[PDB]
C-alpha cells in the first residue's frame, strides 16, 4: 500500500 | 519590488525541468533568504522541496515577502528560449499579475524579455523537521538515473535496503527478478567510483520507481545525488544547485 | 543533352531539404547560366528562389534551355542515399522522362545511380525587381533558427521591427508575451557575434512564425542568413550557398 | 551445472540486439565447445545462426550438453541493463525453470542479479553444409547498412550481382529505380576501402529488403560484414563476434 | 490579414 | 516469389 507525504508531516 | 539577477541561468533551466513534470502548478516563495518553492505532486505521495538562497544571485532585490503562483509548463517552455550561457532576471511587482523573465547574453548583444501571467495557488507545505537518518548514500547520479530507468523496465516497485554489505536496488515483475548491489569501492579513484554509503542502522524501504525515475529529471543539476533512508520516514533524495542550493524530493513508501 | 556535375554533392542535398516541406512539386529550369529554381508554396504566401551558377559546377552541359518537373520529396529521398563526400551528376535527355542522379565517392570504389520520372508543372513565376531594403540584418543562422523556434512556441506571429536601437523579434499568444532584441557586438570578435544591422529607413513588419521555420530548413547551408526588410515590401530570407548561388526565401507580410 | 564468464559482456548485449527482431523465441545450445543458437524467423524466410566459442570465456563450466529456451526481447531488456564494460555471467541449473544474468563492474563496485523463466520450446534446426560459394563480398558493416536502408527507401527488393566489374546492389519501386556498384579500390588504403571481392562465378540474385535491414542490427559487432553468394542457395551474410565466434545470417531468395 | 506574394510581385 | 530456407536445408 502506497502510503502518503501527509502520513508523515503535517501543514 | 522584485528583482533577481542570476548570472549562471542556466542552472534555473535545469531546475525548472526538474520539477515540471512532478507538480504542474506550484508556489515559488521569495524573502531575503533566497528563492524557494514547496509542493506535493496530485496524489500527495512525492514531495519536492527548492531552495536557491540569496547569496548565489549577483542582485536579489525583495522589498517584502512573496509568492508567485505559476503554471511550471509555462514557465519552463519561457525558460526553455534562454542560452545556457544566459544571464536571467526575475522581474515582478509586489501589486501585479505578471512575471517576466529576462534573458540576457554576456555580450549584451542579445536581451530577450519573457512576460508571463501569474495565477493565485493555494497549496498545502508541509513541515519537515531536520532528522538524522539511518542510512544515507551518496552515490553518481548518472548512476542512480541508470538504476531507476533499468529497473522500471523490469517492475515497478524498488525495494532499497542498506546493510553493512552495502545497499541493494531490488524489483520483480512479470519478465523476472532484479537486484543491484552498490559498495564502496577501495578507494574514490575516479567520479563512476565516488559512491559513499553511511550506515547507522539498517534500513529497507519500498518505493514506486515512475517517482523515482521522475527525481531523476534533476540529473543535469549535479554531478552527485544523496538519499537519506530511515524506517519510520520518507526517503529523502537530494542534489545539490551549484553551491548556492538545492532540490530534495521526499517520497511516501509503500507498506 | 543536360549534364551537370558537382563536386561537392553535399550542396545539392542541403538545397533539397531546404525546399521539399515548403513545395510539394515544382520545375527546375537549366540555362547557360545555371540551374535554377522558383515556386510558391499552396497558398501563395510565401516564394523560394533557388540559384546555383554554372561556374560552381565541375561540369556543365546544357545544350538548351530547358525545365525539369519534380516531385521534390522524391528528388530529396534519392539524394539523401548520396554520401555527404559524393560528387552529384545530374543527367537528362532533352526528350525525355527522366532524370537521372548519378552519386560517385572520391575514390570511384563505389557509383550509384538512382533514376526518377520527371512530371509536367505548369508553375507561377513572379518578377522581383533588385530593390534596395530600409533595413537589413546580416546574424549568424544558427542565432535566427533559435529565435524562430524559441518565439513560436509562444505565439504564431512574429513582429520584427528594425531601429536604431536594433533589430526587435516580438511574439505574444496564450501563454504570455516575448521579445527578442539583438544589437551589434562592440567588434566581431567571433561568429556568435557576428551581426550587422543596417537601417536606412525603420521597419516594422509582421510574419506568419510557421513559414519563417520552414525557411530555417536551410540553416545548414551557410553560418549567416541575412534578413532584408522594406514597408511595402515582403521580406526576403537569404542563405548563401558556398559560393556558387543562395536560396532566397519571400515572405509576404500580415497587414 | 552451467556458469559462462564473458569479459567482454558488451558483446552479449550486441548480440541479443543482433537477433530479438528476427526471431521471437529461441534455444540457446551449451555444450564444451560453446554458447550457440539456430532459428528461423516466423516465415522461415531467413535464419540465424550464432556461435560463441568457448575459448572466447573467462570461465566456462557446462557439465553437460543443454538448451535455454528463451523469450528473445525479455533476454534483451534484462542485458539492456549491463554497462558495457561490465562482465557478464549466465548461471543455470541443469533441472532449473530459470536463468540468472549476472552483471559485475570491472571493480566490483557494482554486481546486478537479473533472472528470468525459461520456456520450453521446439525449434527447427537445419543442417548447413560447409559450401564453396560462387561469389564472396566483404566490405564495410557500415557501408553494406547504408547501402540496405537507402535501396529500402525506394523499393522492396533488391538484387544483387557480381561479375568480374564488380558488385551491384539494384533496387526499383513507386519513385523510381536505384542501384549501386561498388568495386575495390586500387589499394585497400583506409576501413572506407576495405572491400573485397571475390568472384568465381557470377551470381544474381534477388531478396527481400526487409530482411536484409534487419540483418545489419549486427553492425555494431563489426567493422565489415561477409555477403556469401551461390546461384543454387540463401545468401550468407556474416559478421564476427570478435576473435571468438560469430552471428551468420540466412536468406532464401526470390525467384 | 495574411497578404499574398502576389499582391507584391505579378508572374 | 520468396522460397524458403526448407527448400535448401532440411531438418
Amino acid at each position: 500500500r502506497q502510503t502518503s507525504m501527509t502520513d508523515f508531516y503535517h501543514s | 519590488m522584485l528583482e533577481l539577477r542570476l548570472v549562471q541561468g542556466s542552472l534555473l533551466k535545469k531546475v525548472l525541468e526538474s520539477i515540471k513534470d512532478l507538480v504542474n502548478d506550484a508556489n515559488f516563495d521569495c524573502s531575503s533568504t533566497g528563492f524557494s518553492l514547496q509542493a506535493m505532486d496530485s496524489s500527495h505521495v512525492a514531495l519536492v522541496s527548492l531552495l536557491l538562497r540569496s547569496e548565489g544571485f549577483e542582485h536579489y532585490r525583495c522589498d517584502r515577502n512573496l509568492s508567485m503562483g505559476m503554471n511550471l509548463g509555462n514557465m519552463s517552455k519561457m525558460l526553455k528560449c534562454a542560452g545556457n550561457d544566459d544571464i536571467i532576471t526575475i522581474k515582478a511587482d509586489d501589486g501585479g499579475d505578471t512575471v517576466t523573465f529576462m534573458f540576457e547574453s554576456p555580450t549584451q548583444d542579445k536581451i530577450a524579455d519573457f512576460e508571463m501571467k501569474l495565477m493565485d495557488i493555494d497549496s498545502e507545505h508541509l513541515g519537515i523537521p531536520d532528522a538524522e537518518y539511518h542510512s544515507i548514500v551518496r552515490m553518481p547520479s548518472n548512476e542512480f538515473s541508470r538504476i531507476c530507468k533499468d529497473l522500471s523496465s523490469i517492475g515497478d516497485t524498488v525495494v532499497i535496503s542498506v546493510t553493512k554489505e552495502g545497499v541493494k536496488f531490488s524489483t520483480a515483475g512479470d519478465i523476472g527478478t532484479a537486484n543491484i548491489v552498490l559498495r564502496q569501492n577501495t578507494t574514490v579513484d575516479k567520479p563512476e567510483d565516488a559512491i559513499v554509503i553511511e550506515m547507522k542502522e539498517p534500513v529497507s524501504l519500498s518505493f514506486a520507481l515512475r517517482y523515482m525515475n521522475s527525481f531523476t529529471k534533476a540529473t543535469p543539476l549535479s554531478d552527485t545525488v544523496t538519499i537519506s533512508l530511515s524506517s519510520e520516514l520518507p526517503v529523502v533524495v537530494e542534489y545539490k544547485v551549484a553551491e548556492m542550493g538545492y532540490i530534495r524530493y521526499y517520497l511516501a513508501p509503500k507498506i
